[PDB]
Formats: C-alpha cells, sequence, structure tokens
C-alpha cells in the first residue's frame, strides 16, 4: 500500500458565479462570490466590497442562486454541488460570531439518467414555490419549497424534449411557468410550459413555440413590466411574450460569441451582455405606454459600452459599479460612466483582483540563487494569457507579466538567463487572402522576430479553403527574460502548425543547450494529424536559430531529456532519439502499443507513459540491448490529465473527472504478471482539473528547517488557478492523521451537512470508491482553527504507534505542534 | 480448418507399428485390447457410452501417428479415457482411472504404468492433445443409429430388435479400424443393414420412401453398396475369429 | 498445415504487453514473425498437474472451434513453449491460445467517457451482438461472462464477444445442476442470485439488456457489492419480485429468504423516458424478472429497434481524436 499527503497551497481563484441580494441581513446589499469548492460573501460599500465571511464547501458548488420566501425577513442561499449535493444556507451572526446555518439538505441523484450537454441547470420561482433542476436529458426535476420539506425530497416530470440548451422561469404568469429553447433535428426552437405542484405534471404553457437562431444560447426572464423572455444568440436578440415578438441584429456582437447576462434595472429597462472577446455592452429595452395605461416593448437597442475581462459572470452592484467574475482572467470592479473618456469608453476599471486563470503549464526556478525556488505559471488565455512568478513571504507574491495572447508551454533555460514559452495568438481570415490579429500581442512586440521557413510539408497539394471571418491559431516560441521579462524574441511557426511541446536541454556530446519544440499539422479535415515536426533551435546573441529539424507522422504532444537523448511522443508511439556529431536527430528505438501517447515523465532508466484510455505504462529503457522493455500497466481504464513520478515505485496521475489516483509495482514477484499489474492503491477526489504536475517546493530552504513528517514535492497546476503539494508519509505518520480525520469529521460542521468522506470518494459517472492512501491536509490543518473543546474531543482516546514508545496517548497541545508542523511543508 | 481423420485401408500397412516390424495381425490385437480396455475401464467407472467412445477414437487415431513399440497401449488408452472425460463432461479423477485399471490388469500388464502410474499417464495428456490436433469435437454412430430409427415406422418390437442389434454392432466396431475409415454416419447406416439382413427385414418399407429399395441414401447420399458390405464383412471377422456369435 | 494445432511454437510471435485481465488468466498481445498480423494470447499453464490439463481451458478449445461467426472471436491455433528434446516427462512447457486481437475494449471505452454513442451505434452494436449470441444459443451454448472487457470493439464497428472460457453447454430436453452464481454481479439476472442454479440461456440475456441501458445512461444500471443490494436495485426498477410476475419464484431457494425492503413496482418505462420508445421496448423485455417471460434472442432481432438496422453500415462510435 501506499500513503500521501495533499494540501492545498493557493485556493481557486476563478469565479464561477456570481450573485446579489439580501443575504447576511434584510438591509446589507450582499455579493455572493463563488469559486470552485469555496464561498465568499461580501457587502457592497461606496468604495468597494468588505468582506465579511468566507467558508469552504466539501463539494464543487454547480448551483448558486438566492430567493426570500414569504415569512423570511432576508435571503436564503440555494447551492447544488456537481455530485449533486443540495442544501439551503441561511446566515447569522450572534456579535462577533458568524456562522452559516443549513436549513435543509439532501443528495438529488436519481438511480438512472443521463447527465446534459449544457450541464445542471438551476432556477427558482418568483414567488419562490419551487427549485427547478435540469440534471438530466428528458426530465425536470422540482424540489418544492414548503416549510415540511427539510430534507429536499423531488419529483420528476417527464419532458419530452430531450436536448434543452437553457431554462428560467417566466414572470408574470398565472402558474409557474418555464420558457426554455430546445434542440432537435428541425433546428432549435423556444416553448413554454407550467409547473403544476398539485398534479405533479406541466401544462400547457402560456405562449407558442416558434423557431430560433440556430445557435440560440441563453434565456432571460424579462420583469412584470414587460414580462416574456429575450433570446440572446450569436447574431441575434429576439423578444418573445405571446403574441409579441420583436428581433435586433447589429453586426456588432456577430464578431463575438455572448456568454453572460445581468439586469441593470430592477424593472427590465436595461441589462449588460458580454462576450468573449472582453466586450461589455447595455442592452436597451425601449418602452412604449398606450393609452390603455399598458406598457409594451417597443423597440431593443445595443450599445457598446467598453472592454472587460473576459468574464464568466456579471453583476452590476449599484451607481456605476459592475463586478466582472473571470475565469480566464483576472476579476474586476469597473464603473460605468454616463459620459465616455476621450477613447470613447465608459468603462474605468476601479480594482483588479488576481486570478491564476488556467494553469496549462508551470515549473519551478530558483531565479534569485536563495534556495527557495519561485513558481512560474502560463496562466489565462486569449488577451488574458499571462505568466505568473510567484514566491513565498503570511501570503504569496504574484507578480504578473501580461502577454495578450494564450500561453502554453514553459521552460527554463539558465544557461540563456531566460525562459522559452509557446503561445497562441487568434487572427482571423482577412479580405487580404492572410490573416489580421485582433490585438497586439506578445509574439507580434517582440524585440526581434522570425518565421520558420521550413519546406518539409511544402510539398502539399491538399486543398485547405478559407472563408472570410474564420479563427486561426498562430503558435509561436517566445524568448523571455528572466529578470525583466521582456519579449526578447518571438518565432513564429509554419501556417496551421500547432506548438505541443518545449524542452531546454543538451544532447549528446553537444555542449550547445538548445530549445526544442515538438509541433503537430492541425487541418480541420483531420480527426487527428498525421503531419509534425520536430524543430531544435539555439538561442544565441539575441536571435534564435533554427538547428535542425526531423519530420514525424503525426502529433509532438510531449518531450521530455533521456539521459542525453531526446524522448518524444508522437501519436500512438514513444520515440528515443540520439543526437548524432552531425547535429541531427536519429530513430533509435520504439514503443507502439498506446492509444495516445500524451505525458511523459523519467526518472533514470524508467519512463512513465500516460495515455488518454490506458492509463499509465511503465516503461524502461534497455541499454545493453537498445530498447524499451513493458515493464506494467494499470488495468483499470482512465482518462489522463497529467502524471508524475513519486518515486521508483509509486506513480501518480489526474484523471478527467478531477479524481488522482496513485499506481505502485505489485511489489510481488512471484509471477512476471502480477508485478505487471501496477495495481491503485491510492485514490482521492481533489475536485480540481490537474494540467502539470511538478518536482519542487516554494518553501524557502535557509538548511535550519527541521525535517518535516512529509517526504517529497509536487506541486500541481490547475484549471481554476488552485495550487496544491503531492507528498508521501511513512505507514505510521499515515495512520496518525488518517484516524485523527475520522475524528475530525464527527467533530467539524460541514456546510450543508455534507459528508467529507463522499466528497473525497473517487468518482467517475460510471463508478465511486471511497477514498485511501490520501490524507485531506486541509481537514487535518482545520484542527488549528476548531475551538479548544473541539480540540480535546478530538484527542480523546487517541494512540500514536511505531514510535519511540509503542502506544501513547495525544493531548490537544501535542497535535498542534504536529499540525503546525505540516502548514510549513507548503 | 478441421483435419482429416479418415484413411484407407491400405494405408494401414504403413502406420509407424507396421514399419517398426509390428505385423497386420498384433497391431489388430493391439487394437482391440486397448479399445476393450478403455471399455472395460469407463463401463466399470459408470461413464456414458459417447466417453467410451471418445476416448476409443482418439485412441485408434493416436497409433497412426505413433508406434506400439514405444507408447505402451494401456497408459495411452487411460489417458484417452482421462482426456475423453473431460471433453464430454462426464469427468473422473485420474486417480480413479488408475485404480480402476489396476484391478482390471495383471501385474505383468500393470507394468506398463512404470513406478509412478499417474505421472506416465500425465505425460502422455501432453503427446495427445498434440497428437489429436487439439480436436475434441467427435461425433458417433450412436446418434446417427437413433436419428435414422426415429424416422423409420412400423412393428415396434422389429424395429427396436433392428436397433438393440445394430447398437452392438456399433460397441464391437470400436475394436476395429472402421472408425479411421468412414465417418459414423456410414457406420450406423451399415449396422442398420447388417442388421436388417441378419433379421430378414426389409427397412425399406418402414421408410417414407417404401418403394425406394435403396432405403439408406435417404440418410447418407453418396454411398454405394461396396462401401456398406466391406463395413459389414470387417465387423463379421471379428465374430467369426473370436468365439462368440451374431447376436440375433 | 492450417489444421495441425498445438506443435507451433511461441517463438514465432513476440510478446509486446499485456493487454489486460481476464476470466481466468491475463491477456497478452503479439505479432507474427512471419506475418505482421497482431494477436491476442491467453497463457494455459498445466504446471499445476494436480489433474493434467485445466478443464475451463478444455471448455474453451472445444465450444470456440465449433462457433464461426463474425460476431464471435476466432481461435487461430493454440502455441507452446519451447519442448526438450526426448525428453518427454522433463517438458514443463505451457500451451497458448491465439485469438483475434480487437482495437478496442467497451470497458475502456467507457470508462473513459470519451466515446460517445449516438442511437445508430447503439442499434449496430447490439445488432451483431444479439446476432452473435442467436448464433451461439442456436448451437445450444451459454456464455455465462457478458461484460464490458468480454465485449470488444475494432475502430470499423464490428464488434465480437471474447472470453468463452466460463461457457458451458445447456442442455433443453433435461436440465443439469450447475455452478450456480457466475455471472459479474452488475449484469447477473434475478435467477442467479436467488440460486436457480439450473440457469436459462437468458441469463445471457439479461445482461445484454443491462448493458443496453448502460450505453443510454453512459452509466451501470445496477451497482452494487451485496447480492441482495443487487437484489434491491434491480426490485426498485423492474419491480419487486411476487408471484404475479413470476408464478415460479417460489420454486427460487430464497425466494423467502432473499426479500427487498417492499414490494415495489414496475417504473422501468417512467425512469427511461428519455431511451427512445423503440429501445425502451427492447430493455422492458430483456430486463423482464420472469426467465420464461424474458425475450429471446431472436426476438431481439425481429424488434423494431434492431430488425432494419443494416450491417452494411457498422457505424463506428466516436472513438478519441486529437482535440479530444
Ligand atoms: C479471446 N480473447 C480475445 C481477447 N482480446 C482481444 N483483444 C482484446 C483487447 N483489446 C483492447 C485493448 N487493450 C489494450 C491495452 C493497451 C493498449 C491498447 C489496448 N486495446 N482487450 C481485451 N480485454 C482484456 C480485459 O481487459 C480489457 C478487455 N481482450 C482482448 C481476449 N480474449
Amino acid at each position: 500500500m501506499s500513503y500521501n499527503y495533499v494540501v492545498t497551497a493557493q485556493k481557486p481563484t476563478a469565479v464561477n458565479g456570481c450573485v446579489t441580494g439580501h443575504f447576511t441581513s434584510a438591509e446589507d446589499l450582499n455579493l455572493l462570490i463563488a469559486k470552485n469548492t469555496r464561498l465568499e460573501i461580501y457587502v457592497v460599500t461606496a468604495e468597494g466590497l468588505r468582506p465579511v465571511k468566507e467558508v469552504g464547501m466539501y463539494g464543487k458548488i454547480a448551483v448558486m442562486e438566492l430567493f426570500r420566501p414569504k415569512g423570511e425577513s432576508k435571503d436564503l442561499l440555494f447551492i447544488l454541488t456537481a455530485k449533486y449535493n443540495a442544501c439551503i444556507l441561511e446566515y447569522k451572526q450572534s456579535g462577533e460570531s458568524i456562522d452559516i446555518i443549513t436549513r435543509a439538505h439532501g443528495n438529488v441523484q436519481d438511480r438512472i439518467g443521463r447527465p446534459s450537454e449544457t450541464g445542471i441547470i438551476g432556477i427558482i420561482d418568483p414567488e419562490c414555490r419551487m427549485i427547478g433542476l435540469r440534471l438530466y436529458d428528458g426530465l425536470f426535476k422540482v424540489i418544492p419549497l414548503d416549510r415540511d420539506n427539510k430534507e429536499l425530497k423531488a419529483f420528476n416530470i417527464r419532458l419530452e424534449e430531450l436536448h434543452v440548451i437553457d431554462v428560467k422561469f417566466l414572470y408574470g404568469c398565472q402558474a409557474p411557468t418555464i420558457c426554455f429553447v430546445y434542440q432537435d433535428p428541425q433546428g432549435r426552437h423556444v416553448k413554454t410550459y407550467e409547473v403544476s405542484l398539485r398534479e405533479k405534471e406541466f401544462n400547457k404553457g402560456p405562449w407558442k413555440q416558434e423557431n430560433v437562431e440556430a445557435e440560440a444560447s441563453m434565456v432571460i426572464a424579462v420583469p412584470e413590466p414587460f414580462g416574456g423572455a429575450i433570446i440572446i444568440g450569436q447574431e441575434s436578440i429576439t423578444y418573445h411574450n405571446g403574441d409579441k415578438y420583436l428581433a435586433i441584429a447589429p453586426p456588432i456582437i456577430k464578431q463575438s460569441t455572448i456568454v453572460c447576462h445581468n439586469r441593470v434595472d430592477p424593472n427590465g429597462s436595461r441589462y449588460l451582455l458580454g462576450d468573449m472577446e472582453g466586450r461589455l455592452f447595455m442592452l436597451l429595452l425601449e418602452k412604449e405606454e398606450q393609452m390603455d395605461g399598458t406598457v409594451t416593448l417597443k423597440d431593443l437597442r445595443v450599445e457598446l459600452l467598453g472592454e472587460t475581462s473576459i468574464a464568466e459572470c456579471l453583476t452590476y452592484l449599484d451607481n456605476g459599479v459592475v463586478f466582472v467574475g473571470s475565469r480566464l482572467g483576472d476579476s474586476q470592479l469597473v464603473k460605468l460612466n454616463v459620459d465616455s473618456n476621450e477613447q470613447g469608453s465608459y468603462v474605468v476599471a476601479m480594482e483588479t483582483f488576481t486570478n491564476l486563470g488556467p494553469i496549462v503549464d508551470m515549473c519551478v526556478v530558483d531565479l534569485e540563487r536563495q534556495g527557495q525556488g519561485q513558481l512560474v505559471t502560463c496562466s489565462g488565455a486569449f488577451k488574458e494569457g499571462s505568466l505568473r512568478i510567484i514566491r513565498n513571504g503570511q501570503k504569496l507574491h504574484i507578480r504578473t507579466v501580461p502577454l495578450y495572447e494564450s500561453p502554453r508551454k514553459i521552460c527554463y533555460q539558465e544557461v540563456s538567463q531566460c525562459f522559452g514559452v509557446l503561445s497562441s495568438r487568434i487572427e482571423v481570415q482577412d479580405t487580404s487572402g492572410g490573416t489580421t490579429a485582433l490585438r497586439p500581442s506578445a509574439s507580434t512586440q517582440a524585440l526581434s522576430s522570425s518565421v520558420s521557413s521550413s519546406k518539409l510539408f511544402s510539398s502539399s497539394t491538399a486543398p485547405h479553403e478559407t472563408s472570410f471571418g474564420e479563427e486561426v491559431e498562430v503558435h509561436n516560441l517566445l524568448i523571455i527574460d528572466q529578470h525583466t521579462f521582456e519579449v526578447l524574441h518571438a518565432h513564429q511557426f509554419l501556417q496551421n502548425e500547432y506548438a505541443l511541446s518545449l524542452v531546454s536541454c543538451k544532447l549528446g556530446k553537444d555542449p550547445n543547450t538548445y530549445f526544442i519544440v515538438g509541433t503537430a499539422m492541425v487541418y480541420p479535415e483531420e480527426a487527428e494529424p498525421k503531419q509534425g515536426r520536430i524543430v531544435v533551435f539555439q538561442y544565441s546573441d539575441g536571435k534564435l536559430q533554427t538547428v535542425a529539424e526531423k519530420e514525424v507522422k503525426g502529433a509532438v504532444y510531449s518531450m521530455v531529456e533521456f539521459n542525453g537523448k531526446l524522448l518524444a511522443s508522437i501519436n500512438s508511439t514513444v520515440r528515443l532519439y540520439e543526437w548524432t556529431t552531425e547535429k541531427e536527430l536519429r530513430t533509435e528505438c520504439n514503443h507502439y502499443n498506446n492509444i495516445m501517447a500524451l505525458y511523459l515523465k523519467t526518472k533514470g532508466d524508467f519512463i512513465l507513459v500516460g495515455d488518454l484510455m490506458r492509463s499509465v505504462l511503465l516503461l524502461a529503457y534497455k541499454p545493453m540491448e537498445g530498447n524499451f522493455e513493458e515493464i506494467a500497466r494499470d488495468f483499470n481504464p482512465n482518462w489522463m490529465s497529467a502524471v508524475e513520478i513519486l518515486d521508483d515505485d509509486n506513480f501518480l496521475g489526474a484523471e478527467n473527472a478531477f479524481n488522482l489516483f496513485v499506481c505502485q509495482k505489485d511489489s510481488a514477484a512471484t509471477t512476471d504478471e502480477e508485478r505487471q499489474h501496477l495495481q491503485e492503491v491510492g485514490l482521492f477526489h481533489l475536485g480540481e482539473f490537474v494540467n502539470v504536475f511538478c518536482h519542487g517546493s516554494l518553501v524557502m530552504q535557509n538548511l535550519g528547517e527541521t525535517s518535516t513528517p512529509t517526504q517529497g514535492s509536487v506541486l500541481f497546476g490547475t484549471v481554476n488557478g488552485m495550487i496544491g503539494l503531492v507528498t508521501s508519509l511513512s505507514e505510521s505518520w499515515y495512520n496518525l492523521l488518517l484516524d485523527m480525520q475520522n475524528r475530525l469529521n464527527k467533530v467539524i460542521k460541514s456546510v450543508g451537512k455534507i459528508e467529507h468522506s463522499f466528497w473525497r470518494s473517487f468518482h467517475t459517472e460510471r463508478k465511486t470508491e471511497p477514498a485511501t492512501g490520501f490524507i485531506d491536509g486541509d481537514l487535518i490543518e482545520s484542527f488549528l482553527d476548531i475551538s479548544r473543546p473541539k480540540m480535546q474531543e478530538v484527542v480523546a482516546n487517541l494512540q500514536y504507534d511505531d514510535g519511540s514508545g509503542m502506544k501513547r496517548e495525544a493531548t490537544a497541545d501535542d497535535l498542534i505542534k504536529v499540525v503546525e508542523e505540516l502548514t510549513r511543508i507548503h | 480448418t478441421k483435419p482429416c481423420w479418415y484413411w484407407d485401408k491400405k494405408d494401414l500397412a504403413h502406420t509407424p507399428s507396421q514399419l517398426e516390424g509390428l505385423d497386420p495381425a498384433t497391431e489388430a490385437r493391439y487394437r482391440r485390447e486397448g479399445a476393450r480396455f478403455i471399455f472395460d475401464v469407463g463401463t466399470r467407472l459408470g461413464l456414458h457410452y459417447d466417453t467410451l467412445a471418445t476416448g476409443i477414437i482418439y485412441f485408434h487415431r493416436f497409433y497412426m501417428f505413433h508406434s506400439f513399440k514405444q507408447f505402451p497401449r494401456y497408459v495411452t488408452g487411460a489417458c484417452c479415457l482421462f482426456l475423453a472425460g473431460k471433453v464430454e463432461e462426464t469427468p473422473k479423477k485420474c486417480k480413479d482411472i488408475i485404480k480402476t485399471a489396476r484391478s482390471l490388469l495383471n501385474d505383468v500388464q500393470f507394468g506398463q504404468f512404470g513406478d509412478d502410474p499417474k505421472e506416465e499417464v500425465m505425460v502422455l495428456e501432453r503427446i495427445l492433445l498434440q497428437t489429436i490436433k487439439f480436436d475434441l469435437q467427435v461425433e458417433h454412430p450412436y446418434q446417427f443409429l437413433l436419428k435414422y430409427a426415429k424416422q423409420l415406422k412400423g412393428d415396434k418390437n422389429k424395429i427396436q430388435k433392428l436397433v438393440q442389434m445394430a447398437w452392438t454392432f456399433v460397441n464391437d466396431s470400436l475394436c476395429t479400424t472402421l472408425s479411421l475409415q468412414w465417418e459414423p454416419e456410414i457406420i450406423a447406416v451399415a449396422v442398420m443393414y447388417l442388421a436388417g439382413r441378419l433379421c430378414k427385414f426389409e427397412i425399406q418399407e418402414w421408410t417414407s420412401k417404401p418403394m425406394y429399395r435403396r432405403w439408406w441414401e435417404q440418410f447418407v447420399q453418396d454411398v454405394p453398396v461396396d462401401v456398406l458390405e466391406d463395413i459389414c464383412h470387417q465387423i463379421l471377422d471379428l465374430y467369426s475369429q473370436g468365439k462368440q456369435q451374431m447376436p440375433h | 498445415t492450417e489444421s495441425d494445432w498445438g506443435k507451433r511454437c511461441v517463438d514465432k510471435f513476440d510478446i509486446i504487453g499485456i493487454i489486460g485481465e481476464g476470466t481466468y488468466g491475463q491477456v497478452y498481445k503479439a505479432k507474427d514473425k512471419d506475418t505482421g498480423e497482431l494477436v491476442a494470447l491467453k497463457k494455459v499453464r498445466l504446471d499445476n498437474e494436480k489433474e493434467g490439463f485445466p478443464i475451463t481451458a478444455i471448455r474453451e478449445i472445444k465450444i470456440l472451434r465449433q462457433l464461426i461467426h463474425r460476431s464471435v472471436v476466432n481461435m487461430k491455433e493454440i502455441v507452446t513453449d519451447k519442448q526438450d528434446a526426448l525428453d518427454f516427462k522433463k517438458d514443463k512447457g505451457a500451451f497458448y491460445l491465439v485469438f483475434e486481437y480487437m482495437d478496442h475494449d467497451l470497458m475502456g471505452l467507457l470508462e473513459s467517457g470519451l466515446v460517445h454513442f449516438s442511437e445508430d451505434h447503439i442499434k449496430s452494436f447490439m445488432k451483431q451482438l444479439m446476432e452473435g449470441l442467436e448464433y451461439c444459443h442456436k448451437k445450444n451454448f451459454l456464455h455465462r461472462d457478458i461484460k464490458c472487457s468480454n465485449i470488444l470493439l475494432n475502430n470499423s464497428g464490428q464488434i465480437k464477444l471474447a472470453d468463452f472460457g466460463l461457457a458451458r453447454l445447456y442442455n433443453s430436453e433435461e436440465s443439469r445442476p450447475y455452478t450456480n452464481k457466475v455471472i459479474t454481479l452488475w449484469y447477473r439476472p434475478p435467477e442467479l442470485l436467488l440460486g436457480e442454479e439450473r440457469y436459462t440461456p437468458a441469463i445471457d440475456v439479461w445482461s445484454c439488456g443491462c448493458i443496453l441501458g448502460e450505453l443510454f445512461t453512459k452509466k451501470p444500471i445496477f451497482q452494487a457489492n451485496l447480492e441482495l443490494a443487487q437484489l434491491e436495485l434491480i426490485s426498485r426498477l423492474c419491480g419487486s419480485p411476487c408471484p404475479a410476475v413470476w408464478p415460479d419464484v417460489i420454486r427460487l431457494p430464497y425466494f423467502n429468504t432473499m426479500k427487498p425492503k417492499k414490494q415495489y413496482r414496475r417504473r422501468l418505462r417512467e425512469e427511461f423516458s428519455f431511451i427512445p420508445s423503440a429501445a425502451l421496448d427492447l430493455l422492458d423485455h430483456m430486463l423482464t424478472l420472469d426467465p420464461s417471460k424474458r425475450c429471446t434472442a431472436e426476438q431481439t432481432l425481429q424488434s423494431d429497434f434492431l430488425k432494419d438496422v443494416e450491417l452494411s453500415k457498422m457505424a463506428p462510435p466516436d472513438l478519441p481524436h486529437w482535440q479530444d
């Protein structure tokens, strides 16, 4: 068996959702911001936000909404986790003591169901009579909000329309009514139903179905003054309400897909719209009052306000202030002005909240020769792309290097006092027949530049037609100084060439230190690329020189230096090249039994291979023979995101289902076969998507640091900006910390009353397993924050083992010291 | 796909046993003894008639590729029966076969099994499997005797007399190389034909085509009387050579 | 020749790796030195010699040589380890079973979740599967181990069943005692849970019905660790075993012993409303509690869902791609 320890060094920073309301008091204006597994509660002021409370939940927050049922003084909070844990929460404050009340809770997962493509949707009735949930295709789940439903029991109504895009409850209806856009073979259509809690079924809805834009994406429930709904698409915005129908199709929105909406004026007169290029719009509902005294919708107008960060959620707060919640970049507070500035913008940034964004790749480098190690991460996407330099000093110090283009891979080349970074920028087919970039960025603002002139694929004769306006990716190798972080050089790769891998190393007997990039020719026609290049560069005297190129028949997904040789993964093959005295790459040996060799890692003459469906396969290079040998394979099938080698026997993996697992050699050499079974001894549900695993530590090492119980240090980066550390334990230390977890879970009150053991249980859609071999460091490190009575309650009847004293009782003060040492590992 | 398991009579002059100096009579006697050994052991163990025959068929085929001077018959027979049990899902433990073989064999005969009988037998399973080319499925005249008899309609007692007499002829042909010369379907017809002659029964009348004097041609296509007579001659020879007479 | 078996040595095939864990032994992959063909090999260990050659292997070596079907795995030949010359007693070498290698396995295609199954894919997959089963059932053989791992799919969309090791012959005119609980519990029929021991061919039908729904839900229908807990889940969906729906349930050994919490009603159509109508009818018939009322393989092939499927179009599923 294996024993390991997981700690969160930096919490998730990406904003996954945000709502406003009256949650902490019926009087204050609140802003609730949701980051993965984290809820932040703020109070809105005239200058900005006052933080008041932050809680963790044992689950990914999928639905977050505020509502106020008749009889309550203030808003209640509904949250549903991605594992279908539902709860209703209440804020309660007793002077200085702030706590969160679980008013109702339960798990709403159906034994039989098909998860929907557009994900979990949750909405609440304007009369707060019920909560609607769209969890599965063909089914609508209703939780009625009666006082007695403390377990959140619910029923399903059969839904004929199997593929639903979005749904909302409507305002101004005699009964609870849903308005939704759905897709069938005849296109996309909008439709309504009424929800009867008494009959537990749908009844005919208030207004008819109409054919709507093929890419209709979002549904807006317009408030009582207008009523009805607005449907947002790629080219058009439409208003629907019985007999009334409007459509505005302004050319400005066709340029970039709109992804978020919020209401500015409670009466529905004004809405905010955002798009994937960061533009912020105002949608205006022009009113016309008839002599009847009735108010109708005359027209719709769209006005461009300015640019924000690409935003997952928008929420207008008050006055001119808007909160911009960003998942791909830094979040913001911005002020909307009535008068435009001299550039034509009505939007002016107030504050910037750090978001490590998607961490595509990262490396650890000791820039200042301190013995510490700082983390340089490839963070953000598109305009928000950045390099982030992170050091410990009690908070983390983060520096931001704007790139304005998507960062892909990073590697440090000390000999050149610089980094190599792979980047991609979006250009659009223009009238010249070439392409034009939407904005300047790192690869265009380099001091010196070069473009690959390889003719290897130039024989072409394969047609790829271009239409004006289509997007294309331009990949470039950036040379960036380690002190100024200035782009010294940019190398632009061939047209339709994607860079997938990057290493910095010496090879063979060649004293020169090279940048080596593995690329793949990507054409929309190909399900999988069949052409690729390996390019060897030398950065010397401010210029990047192409040293050699090797054509491959596939995609160079990953590369790694192997004892003076170059180990590369091309499609279904893993290859080892030698670097000749003629400065060319030569095939030495191959391994072929992989579906897609996506990730690679080396220790000694051993190699770990990560496949799309075949999990992890342990290879070894056999020098006496000059070839590879299969050592062992994990027979449980998994979809890999990144792998790492912990030691000569233990191997770490990351699944696409937000799960972490550890494989080991079966350590029983009875039969050759037994060792060949890489047995998963560790299973853990991280709840975050790991892209990169990297050895190192950010803790300052003065050489005086007490040797911690934990041994080893693997840092990992995730999509939501969470950074974690995995380390190993002895059997004794595991058992102590494991037994303590079970004791802490009985003591610590969970938000929503979510069982911790369920939260960390391995979870794929098909299978679910209890966690094993892993210690939730955050649960252990929360011992220091629980009140003294609870601390002593935890240590009752707690015995140590395998120590200086075989059985040794624990006191509250003994454990406080142990955990405090464990907080120094990160 | 499937191997050919049938030879011509002329070919039996050239079995390994023949070419190592064994004369035709001795190999013939050696085959009867082994087949009857397989028959007697399994009957003592209570084995189904198909299981006995399958062992016997393996046995006969085996000594088409090997010599009786290098492979003692009784070990082979036991091995054939042992495997036949597992193939026909009437399994028996090897130790029980050895026990029964010892009861029926005198001391000289059981000397073939050597010091460790179980081990000498187990070593032969490997060769047997390779020799039979892993062709485990075997069809036997018994199933055809019954499939064809079911289609005869007439005096219930005369047909049952025909079946039992033919059934006995099948059991007796397992001591001969007919299993190696003709498919089981022909054997079933030949024994019906033989019993018909001996009981003075005209089988065509029982068939659906009573005026079709070659009654068998509706069961087995392309069989000349030449073949059925050759089979009958070979069957009655065993009776004339021995002291036993036709069952009637 | 092609008919000569047991003589060719394993030297001719070079071992690449170990593809997976099987029913009774781990499976490997190789290429012939003479032919580039990739194959699949299972090691038969005769070293125990408690009773010679394994009887279960003898079962697989008998049935497969008889079964010929596009949707049934073919055993190409049997090979051996190096044998000592003139030393038959000393020889301890083992035999291997040569099989056609398949590009993908349903267990790894579904577990990863990358694959996407449209209705038309499920149709082509089910039609081939049931046609193979109908072939084997028409030949009066019972598989008894229908599982995702034994289901294999080529990239082209051709499917074949694989490990026939646990399979045994079924006698219709006369019942015989068997080995009771056989199929993986997730896909085991209620009759085996209650110990019918003399199981009918419908045990395989129930399994394939569990597979059918699994394709639509992208999740196994019945997941448990305890036979009673499984019976609870089966009862919650297909209805609890009761004399009205299963007249002969009272004759089953554990009918009184093993009981669900409640007498649940059948909600199969309700819970599976999303499944298309043509398929839902197939599931209701395949997942019928009474083995006597449960549909046959032929009846599944003469269903609206599968009758009009043309095997010329094999609809390969969305096997993984590069942006994927
Ligand atoms: C008679 N018979 C035939 C077979 N057989 C033929 N091909 C296969 C086969 N290929 C799928 C596959 N595995 C891979 C491993 C690494 C890389 C690529 C892979 N592709 N998988 C399996 N299994 C064994 C149990 O685990 C999964 C299913 N069994 C097969 C077994 N018995």
